[PDB]
């Protein structure tokens, strides 16, 4: 019996009275509330889920919840808190009081009684290793802490070891350069997070945060980490890289990356890793002078098996001087060209590449990109502007293709010209497709085919007979002619295999589903 | 936008 | 076999004319045998037919043609012998025309025109498409010499391998000279013979990787060429210089084209030798379409060439990869008015630093067509450092949708905006605008107040009602079409004091009497204005034409 309530955005500046007591869940986010007082909740008496995030509370007593002992989930983050009254609590799984005011680490003695305790959101301006020894001996799961934008003075680089969380997350202060001792190697994290970096001093660069990411060799446990709002010189950034190179992690993250200056550190050691993956998102770079290759060259030979980068206005990409153990690529939302891995043989063990949102034309070039790349098995070049010139002949696609992706281009019916013999699963959405050549047939292991979104009238007579691999197909959003002596082929087959298709096609003008003619 | 180097 | 018009047009329908058919029609004036089963062509098989002036023969497979057989037609003037089998022409069959104007023999396996002075008593031709991509290798001065003025001459010397000289000094004036040749070896003593000559000169095919100038003995004899094109030319770094030095021998040039072209370079050219340093002469527009660059991602900034950007006024490079014009090098083209960057790679913060302070100073119309700007706001602020733009093209770019109020160059007038993807347009808009085009979206209604709008396209739309006119009243132009439009206010029409021109078709204009009588009666006297005609979603009777009790 779960009951919400949702206040959220309301322009609130009391908590909402007269509220149904089976509330469950109850959501006032985003308002102008500044205090919570106990007769405000305390008929809730079923109130597990409570949400006042972003508002303006600058004191809150503890002791107001009293009455919601079915409380577990208490989201304060985002408000104005200075002071918490300490006093004894339901037990919470869930405790967010990051990006607040206060000054000490808002730990309560009490809080080492939360046995059930998964989360806790914190935020400090000073911090000292011994504040968290209240809550020491539990097993956090996750841990966010939000660092005051005046954190620095007398800081202790033991401040955190003490927290015994699984995965951990520390905010930074922003617009600061980054000048912290704050070891961030905790003896129990797998997971840790990083946000606000900057440092733009190409004298003496990143050595303070460069610090740090090199205590993190140590620790043995360190499997994923996540850096995030990056303000730094391409120097800087590629030693970021190396450091990281040379960890325990197997999973690496990097997003919204602010770059300049000129990169003239080139000579990357890719030895001794054990990353599986590196993504990276939304970056952004100042002009620069020195030649783009050396760039691409770095990333073009990382030995490791997933690569991400996405939202970077990068135009290129270098085939490995080497065989390559690449096998999953996923470079959507760039400015990736025709050329891209252009003469390639080294991209032998790829399977999975993604090419959707760049600058991709030429058909023909594309697949030629393909030819060597033995075990691709899936390939999406959607939301592009790729056409096929039939001129140019038979195209010379792997034969290991089975998943192609091509909607949102300006693909004609020629494209049946141009396809993988294996082919599984072509997507053909959005195109200007005028019709379905005969071609189309020799498509036998064809099992999902989607051509909605076209401009399909009609289709010859027994078209789909020989496509007995057929699963699923896509056909609506296009103008069908129904006119009797012409729709009857496909009329009938729509409805004899009812379960294949995809969507509803309708009839041009009339609106109804073809589906559903019948001619004499 | 590679700058002449010499 | 044929279905000749009712004016003596008659058109080779069945394509499968063994020959010409026996004793055609006299009164014939054209005819059509194009892609056709032929081979061979005598005078008794269309003797009677001085009438006939049009004569088409492309692509039959014509091995031998009996003389004399063109004097049967006598008057022909449209003479095409395109892509046949005549391998051995004869100055017989150029004897008999009297009135010619279109002579094309492309395509035929000849390898040359004889050492028998062809092209004679044709004193009339304007028009010459001379051979063939396959083994036309020889020209003497044996070679148009019956012609000393035409229009547009056209030479296939792809595999060229020996020019006689001044086999082309002979003609006086050609307006459009285009050249196919793959190798440079006789270019400049094909040059030297034609600079007087033509005006519009056009090179295809050629590899000039290697192309080498050496100051030719022309004479001081200024050149007649004002553009010079290279279409499908291959070009290196230091070739391209090699080029310059030759279009300094034409200090009368002002355009410059390069149509599909491979630069195998990075762009690190030399602006000078050690002799003469490049003149930037009076060449004003400079065209480059589709030039293929292996490493684009490592192209120069271009610095090389300062020197020769303050003068040109038209510059376009489309679908060539431009992914930035260097801040430094937008700030020497000091004259440049109209630029054209379509179907490249320009984002906005590169497009900032190309249009950083005091870039593209004289710049008037700046076309950014296809390529890959996200957001209006942006954009249009980036434009504020060209205080003379009047004119913005950013069509056929993925905006989404506008914030309320924008900032845009003080004097626009005309901005694109079709293909853009935008689901309701605001404030956003410029009140200077005089042309606004955002066709192909996903618009819903207009309501902008645009005092001095003089055309409005927003065809291709999904406008339930009418634009409001009360806030249009300058409106000249309307393209209103393809909209699902059903109805429209009454005298809605009256705001509009200086329409002229409208689209209203492809639109649900329901045609019931009580509600179509303002509209259905305004296309009457107003039926020059209509473009096209509007229809009833119940009736494909138009409704300019029906009137209600
Ligand atoms: C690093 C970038 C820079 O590319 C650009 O800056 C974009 C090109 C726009 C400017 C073209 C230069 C204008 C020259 C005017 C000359 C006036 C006439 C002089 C007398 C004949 O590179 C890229 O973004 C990737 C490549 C983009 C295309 C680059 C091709 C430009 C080549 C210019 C050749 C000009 C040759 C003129 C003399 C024949
Ligand atoms: C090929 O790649 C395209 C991406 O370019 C995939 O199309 C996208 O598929 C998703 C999931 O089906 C679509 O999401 C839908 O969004 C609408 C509206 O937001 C929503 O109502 C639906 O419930 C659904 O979430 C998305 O619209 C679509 N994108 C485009 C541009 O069409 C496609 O699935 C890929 N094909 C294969 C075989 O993987
Ligand atoms: C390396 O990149 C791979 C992307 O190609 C990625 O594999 C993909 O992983 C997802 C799981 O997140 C699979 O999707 C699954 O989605 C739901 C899970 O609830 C279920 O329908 C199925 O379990 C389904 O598999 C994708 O299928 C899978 N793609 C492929 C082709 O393998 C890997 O996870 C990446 N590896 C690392 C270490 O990041
Ligand atoms: C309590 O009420 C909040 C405000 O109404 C909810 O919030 C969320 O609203 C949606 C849905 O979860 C999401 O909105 C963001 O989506 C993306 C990611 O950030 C962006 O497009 C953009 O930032 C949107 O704002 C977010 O999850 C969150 N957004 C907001 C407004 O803060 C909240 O989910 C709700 N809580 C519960 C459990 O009911
Ligand atoms: C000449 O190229 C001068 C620089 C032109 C602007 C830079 C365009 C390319 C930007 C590349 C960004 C790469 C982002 C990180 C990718 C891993
Ligand atoms: C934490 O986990 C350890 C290891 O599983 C266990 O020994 C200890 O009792 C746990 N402490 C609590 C109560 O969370
Ligand atoms: C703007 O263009 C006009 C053309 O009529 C020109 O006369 C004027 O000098 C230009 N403005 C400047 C100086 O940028
Ligand atoms: C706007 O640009 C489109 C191409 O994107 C073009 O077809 C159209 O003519 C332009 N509009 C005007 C009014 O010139
Ligand atoms: C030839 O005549 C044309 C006529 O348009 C003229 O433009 C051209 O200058 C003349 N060339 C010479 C100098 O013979």
């Amino acid at each position: 019996s779960e009951f919400l309530v949702d206040r959220s955005k309301n322009g609130l500046i009391h908590v909402p009275k007269d509220l149904s007591q089976k509330t469950t869940i109850l959501n006032i986010s985003q308002n102008y509330i500044s205090e919570l007082w106990t007769s405000d909740i305390l008929s809730l008496s079923k109130l597990r889920i409570l949400i006042i995030s972003h508002n303006r509370i600058q004191y809150l007593d503890i002791s107001v919840f009293k009455f919601n002992q079915e409380l577990e989930y208490l989201d304060l983050s985002h408000n104005k808190l200075v002071k918490i009254s300490c006093h004894p609590t339901v037990n919470l799984k869930h405790l967010d009081l990051s990006f607040n005011a206060f000054d000490a680490l808002p730990i309560c003695k009490e809080f080492g009684n939360m046995s059930q305790l998964k989360f806790l959101g914190l935020s400090t301006t000073h911090l000292e290793k011994s504040s968290v020894l209240p809550i020491a001996h539990l097993n956090i799961s996750k841990v966010l802490l939000v660092l005051g934008e005046t954190y620095g003075e007398k800081e202790d680089p033991e401040g955190l070891q003490d927290f015994n969380t699984e995965s951990l997350h520390i905010v930074f202060p922003t617009n600061k350069e980054f000048h912290f001792i704050l070891d961030v190697s905790v003896k129990t994290v797998a997971n840790l997070e990083l946000s606000n970096i900057k440092c733009v001093l190409e004298d003496n660069k990143c050595s303070y945060f460069l610090s740090i990411l090199a205590k993190l060799q140590t620790n043995p446990k360190l499997s994923n980490l996540t850096l995030n709002n990056i303000e730094t010189t391409w120097n800087s950034f590629i030693r970021i890289l190396q450091l990281v190179w040379h960890t325990t992690v197997w999973y690496f993250s990097i997003s919204n990356v602010k770059l300049q200056g000129q990169l003239d550190f080139r000579d990357f050691d890719y030895s001794g890793t054990s990353l599986k993956a590196l993504s990276i998102h939304q970056v952004v770079s100042d002009v620069f002078g020195f030649p783009q290759s050396y760039i691409y060259e770095i990333f073009s030979n990382m030995n490791i098996k997933n690569f991400t980068v996405s939202g970077t206005r990068m135009v290129h990409m270098l085939c490995p001087s080497k065989i390559s153990p690449f096998l999953h690529l996923d470079f959507s939302n760039n400015l990736l060209t025709d050329t891209v891995f252009e003469n390639c043989g080294h991209l032998t063990e790829l399977e999975t590449l993604i090419l959707q949102m760049n600058q991709l034309k030429e058909l023909s070039k594309i697949a030629e990109m393909t030819t060597q790349m033995k075990s691709l098995q899936q390939l999406d070049i959607s939301q592009n502007s790729v056409s096929y010139d039939e001129k140019k002949g038979d195209c010379s696609w792997t034969k290991s293709l089975l998943s192609l992706n091509m909607s949102s281009n300006i693909l004609t019916d020629t494209i049946f010209r141009c396809l993988p013999p294996r082919i599984k699963v072509l997507d053909l959405h959005s195109n200007k497709i005028k019709s379905i050549p005969k071609q189309v047939v020799k498509l036998e292991a064809l099992q999902e085919l989607n051509v909605a979104s076209n401009q399909l009238k009609s289709v010859p007579d027994g078209i789909f007979d020989r496509l007995t691999s057929l699963q699923k197909i896509w056909l609506h959003t296009n103008p069908w002619d129904c006119s009797c002596p012409r729709i009857d082929y496909l009329s009938r087959w729509l409805n004899k295999n009812s379960q294949k298709e995809q969507g509803s096609a309708k009839c041009s003008g009339s609106g109804k589903p073809v589906r559903s003619i019948i001619c004499p | 936008x590679s700058k002449k180097k010499k | 076999s044929l279905s000749c018009d009712r004016n003596g047009i008659c058109k080779g329908s069945s394509g499968s004319l063994n020959s010409i058919p026996s004793g055609l029609t006299e009164a014939v004036k054209s005819l059509d045998l194009s892609n056709n089963r032929i081979t061979y062509i005598s005078n008794s098989d269309l003797q009677r037919c001085v009438n006939l002036q049009a004569l088409v023969l492309t692509s039959n497979g014509i091995n031998t043609i009996e003389e004399d057989s063109f004097s049967s037609l006598g008057s022909l003037e449209h003479l095409d012998l395109s892509y046949n089998y005549l391998s051995n022409l004869s100055s017989s069959w150029f004897k008999p025309l009297s009135s010619l104007t279109f002579l094309n023999l492309l395509g035929n396996p000849y390898k040359t025109l004889g050492e028998t002075s062809l092209f004679s008593h044709l004193t009339k031709l304007q028009i010459l498409r001379v051979g063939n991509m396959d083994t036309f290798t020889k020209i003497q001065r044996k070679d148009f010499a019956g012609l000393t003025f035409l229009e547009e001459l056209e030479i296939d010397a792809s595999d060229l391998q020996s020019y006689e000289p001044k086999s082309l000094k002979s003609i006086q004036n050609v307006s459009h000279l285009i050249l196919h040749m793959k190798q440079h070896i006789l270019l400049l003593e094909i040059f030297v013979d034609v600079t007087s000559s033509v005006e519009c000169l056009e090179l295809r095919d050629t590899d000039l990787d290697t192309f080498h100038f050496s100051e030719l003995s022309t004479g001081e004899t200024n050149s007649l060429i004002k553009k010079f094109t290279f279409r499908n030319v291959k070009i290196t770094d230091e070739s391209l210089f090699q080029v310059m030095k030759l279009l300094n021998q034409i200090s009368g040039l002002l355009e410059l084209e390069f149509d599909d072209c491979t630069l195998n370079g990075v762009g690190n050219f030399r602006a000078s030798d050690n002799d003469r340093v490049i003149d930037p002469g009076k060449v004003e527009t400079l065209t480059i379409r589709r030039l293929h660059i292996p490493r684009f991602y490592l192209f120069y900034d271009l610095s090389t060439l300062y020197s020769l950007t303050e003068r040109v006024k038209r510059i376009t490079v489309e679908n060539s990869k431009v992914f930035l014009v260097p801040c430094l090098l937008s700030q020497h083209l000091k004259s440049l008015e109209y630029l054209d960057l379509s179907e490249n790679l320009m984002v906005e913060e590169y497009l900032k630093n190309s249009a950083c302070e005091d870039a593209w100073p004289s710049l008037q119309t700046l076309i950014l067509r296809q390529n890959h700007l996200a957001s209006l706001e942006k954009t249009g602020e980036t434009l504020l450092t060209l205080k003379n733009l009047t004119n913005i093209d950013i069509s056929k770019n993925s905006f989404h949708s506008m914030p309320e109020t924008c900032q845009w160059p003080e004097k626009m007038k005309y901005l694109n905006l079709s293909s853009t993807r935008i689901h309701s347009v605001t404030g956003c808009i410029p009140k200077t605008l005089e042309i606004l085009d955002v066709s192909n979206n996903n618009l819903n209604l207009f309501s902008l107040n645009l005092p001095q709008l003089k055309e409005l396209y927003i065809s291709r739309n999904k406008l339930m009602t009418l634009p409001d006119a009360s806030l249009l009243p300058m409106l000249l132009v309307l393209k209103i079409s393809r909209n699902q439009l059903k109805s429209v206010p009454d005298g809605i029409f009256d705001r509009l004091t200086s329409l002229q021109k409208i689209w209203l078709h492809t639109n649900p204009w329901d045609c019931s009497c009580p509600r179509i009588d303002y509209l259905s009666r305004w296309l009457n006297k107003n039926s020059q204005k209509e473009q096209g005609s509007a229809k009833c979603s119940g009736s494909g009777k138009p409704v300019r034409s029906i009137i209600c009790p």
